């Protein structure tokens, strides 16, 4: 939660506060230290020795109160995470199939379908007749029965194209 | 022809996902910037307040 | 000495000041049926120019004490004239100080007047329930002049208490 | 997620604690310092800490101040979670019987056409409550034209919607 | 149709309950009032308790 | 050294379980075994603030059945009449949808 990329954010900013602060710790001539103040900058992080100097004491309380905000909204996107649990699906679009190829997709060995991917004129269908062509294995199956078994037998990894009006009637049993 | 390639809109992309199904950011840049201000504000008022004390110092 | 003693005079009158132009007007702002201006007893709108007192206290037993609280601003007016009769202790104590000794009740005393101004200052913004007059940040400065000056003269009370230690010795 | 000016009352009761221990702390050590008894605030402030004080009016004042802020900052900790848990309900409208369920957002059609005629002339309880709607609005929700219904949706920002083709919809939409 | 249909309350146990307010005061105000109060009640027994202080000090000399 | 225990050593390791706490070390690997154990830690008890929190949600959630709405709206709980009567002439020659 929270976070995919700020993460590094985070590591960053906390090194530039441990820089700081070793900074205003380590050049007035106890507290100093990279490895103290490095380790008091932990201690800032999480919950659980103070300085002195009352001006580098002014950056550990903001980035006490920065961190205090991150785990506070860590702790709410978490709880909103485990709240809803509206999971999506992967496959929005038709262009979908063409952008991907992790996910298989396959139609019938023989009928009108076959045919319209074969005739068709879109070069998005067409890539998709050029990789249903040469797919290995053959995604070719004989009935109607045995690609909704391949489909409920796959758990996310082979799909199967058909008429609306099956797949939605399908769909309601 | 006509309803794709004549308008003047972009692909059905909703974006880079298909929804906000992920991270937050907003809240995230600003309190980055109140972070880096109030870093360079605590760093400009130590810089000066040590020069203060070492003009103090070298001069009794 | 009579330097930060002058100072803390000065920031009591004007926190005394901008006490009393928070009692005067201008301490709200609410869009009402157009905007309009209010002072904790009148609304003034912005037909146009005139004022009229829309202090009404009318339309469990907690709602109609805090509404009685909020009617007629017991703590703040009363916060002010704490504030004046601190104000004038101070005045009193800084010429012909005979006993070291009131310095100290005086300070409490502002320092109590300070925390109920604060105490009114949340209750005035508990009865709003769109922004905010002048009258209202000049009484959370004078809030903020009347602690510093508090802080001052605390730190002269407690130098005055270690110059009499080290003289008895 | 709390508000714009709480926070400053908030500011102003922290700097009041401040006050107060600079007063009672220098009024019986430690915590002798403005930036002591600022920075032991801070600390009451949040949750961690530093520097223990030994009095009863100081550690009762910090007993005051503390739980009172670890109230205001769980509290916060709620609100921000309640906010995150409103940011992620119900999905936008994507069926008729999505339209039958709300009101808040109101909907129109063409003042007339094949379009109104199918509300007009239909057997389905669902689009004759739709009909009944429009038929019963106030003020009434019906365009002259295509365009003005395009300007009165554009003029909505979510409050109303509009009825029509599906080509012409993806034209439109492109 | 005549009392479901035809009248303007068209709720019919709506599960859009959104309501997007972020905090009342109301549920601050009271916090702030025993904040208050217990601020008042320290400063009353400091004043009180140094005072006796003084006083045992001054009888003690 | 301060740790020398092993009630100092079980004492801290109950400290950097929890999130307040005491006795800083002052080594090196003693304060990253202690960032190693105390923000994993961190993340678990916030994960418990969490799924108490969605598990309380849960447990203010959708009102039990009032209506016949209710019904159609749901498939988990079935429902059935008797197989003779009225009651069953009334929904054979129902007209509601
Ligand atoms: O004229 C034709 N009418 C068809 C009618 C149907 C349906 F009505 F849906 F039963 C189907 N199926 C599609 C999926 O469910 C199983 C059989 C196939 C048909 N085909 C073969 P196509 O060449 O693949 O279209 C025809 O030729
Ligand atoms: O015969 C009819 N043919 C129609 C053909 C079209 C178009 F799609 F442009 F070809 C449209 N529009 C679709 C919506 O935007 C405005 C124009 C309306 C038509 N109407 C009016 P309706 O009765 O309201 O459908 C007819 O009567
Ligand atoms: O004429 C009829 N009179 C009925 C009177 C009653 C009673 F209420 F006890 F008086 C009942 N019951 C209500 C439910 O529990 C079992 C007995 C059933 C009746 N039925 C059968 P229905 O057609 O299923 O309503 C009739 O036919």
């Amino acid at each position: 939660p929270l976070a995919y990329e700020i993460w590094m954010c985070i590591v960053f900013a906390y090194i530039g506060v441990s820089v700081v602060l070793f900074l205003v710790s380590r050049f007035s001539p106890n507290e100093f230290g990279i490895f103290n103040s490095l380790w008091f900058s932990l201690g800032a992080f999480m919950r659980q020795i103070s300085p002195r100097s009352l001006s580098g004491r002014i950056v550990g309380g903001v980035w006490w109160f920065f961190t205090l905000i991150i785990i506070s909204s860590y702790t709410a996107n978490l709880a909103a995470f485990l709240t809803v649990e509206r999971m999506v699906s992967p496959i929005e679009s038709a262009e979908d199939l063409s952008k991907q190829t992790e996910i298989a997709y396959g139609t019938l060995d023989s009928g009108s379908t076959k045919e319209f991917f074969r005739r068709s004129k879109i070069a998005v269908f067409d890539k998709m007749w050029t990789y249903m062509r040469s797919a290995e294995p053959s995604v070719f199956v004989r009935t109607t029965a045995e690609g909704v078994a391949r489909v409920r037998k796959s758990k996310g990894k082979y799909a199967y194209l058909l008429e609306s009006t099956m797949n939605e009637y399908i769909e309601q049993r | 022809k006509w309803w794709y390639d004549k308008g003047e809109c972009g692909a059905k992309d909703s974006g880079s996902k298909d929804k906000t199904s992920a991270l937050s950011l907003s809240n995230v840049a600003g309190v980055f910037y109140i972070l880096v201000g109030g870093l360079g504000l605590a760093m400009m008022v130590a810089l000066i307040e040590f020069c203060y004390k070492s003009r103090a110092e070298s001069k009794r | 000495r009579g330097v930060q003693m002058l100072l803390t005079t000065v920031g009591a009158f004007a926190a005394f000041s901008l006490m009393t132009i928070a009692v005067g007007t201008d301490y709200w702002l609410y869009s009402r049926g157009v905007m309009t201006h209010s002072g904790l007893w009148r609304t003034c709108c912005l037909f146009k120019g005139l004022c009229k007192q829309i202090d009404h206290f009318p339309e469990d037993t907690a709602e109609y004490f805090l509404r009685a609280v909020r009617a007629s601003s017991i703590f703040p007016i009363l916060s002010v004239i704490l504030l004046f009769m601190g104000g004038l202790c101070i005045a009193a104590s800084e010429f012909y100080k005979t006993r070291h000794n009131i310095i100290l009740s005086a300070g409490i005393f502002f320092v109590s007047a300070g925390l109920s101004n604060i105490i009114g200052i949340i209750v005035y913004i508990s009865a709003n329930a769109y922004s905010y007059g002048w009258s209202f940040y000049f009484g959370a400065l004078s809030f903020i002049i009347a602690e510093m000056v508090g802080v001052l003269a605390v730190h002269m009370f407690i130098d005055r208490h270690k110059q009499l230690r080290a003289t008895a010795r | 997620p709390l508000a714009y000016e709480i926070w400053m009352c908030i500011v102003f009761a922290y700097i009041g604690v401040s006050v107060v221990l600079f007063l009672v702390s220098r009024f019986s050590p430690n915590e002798f310092g403005i930036f002591n008894s600022l920075w032991f605030s801070l600390g009451a402030f949040m949750q961690q800490g530093d520097i223990s004080p030994r009095s009863l009016s100081g550690r009762i004042v910090g007993g005051v101040w503390w739980f009172f802020t670890l109230i205001i900052i769980s509290s916060y900790t709620a609100n921000l979670a309640a906010f995150l848990t409103v940011e992620r309900m119900v999905s936008p409208i994507e069926s008729a019987e999505d339209l039958a369920k709300q009101t808040e957002i109101a909907y129109g059609t063409l003042d007339s056409g094949s379009t109104k005629e199918f509300f007009r002339r239909s057997k389905i309880a669902v689009y004759e409550k739709m009909w009944s709607y429009m038929k019963s609005a106030e003020p009434s929700v019906f365009t002259k034209t295509t365009a003005d219904g395009v300007a009165r949706v554009r003029k909505s920002k979510g409050k109303f919607a509009f009825l029509l083709e599906s080509t012409m919809n993806e034209y439109i939409e492109q | 149709k005549w009392w479901y249909d035809k009248g303007e309350c068209g709720a019919k146990d709506s599960g859009s309950k959104e309501k997007t307010s972020a905090l009342s005061l109301s549920n601050v105000a009271g916090v702030f009032y025993i904040l208050v109060g217990g601020l008042g009640l320290a400063m009353l027994v400091a004043l009180i308790e140094f005072c006796y202080k003084s006083r045992a000090e001054a009888k003690r000399m």
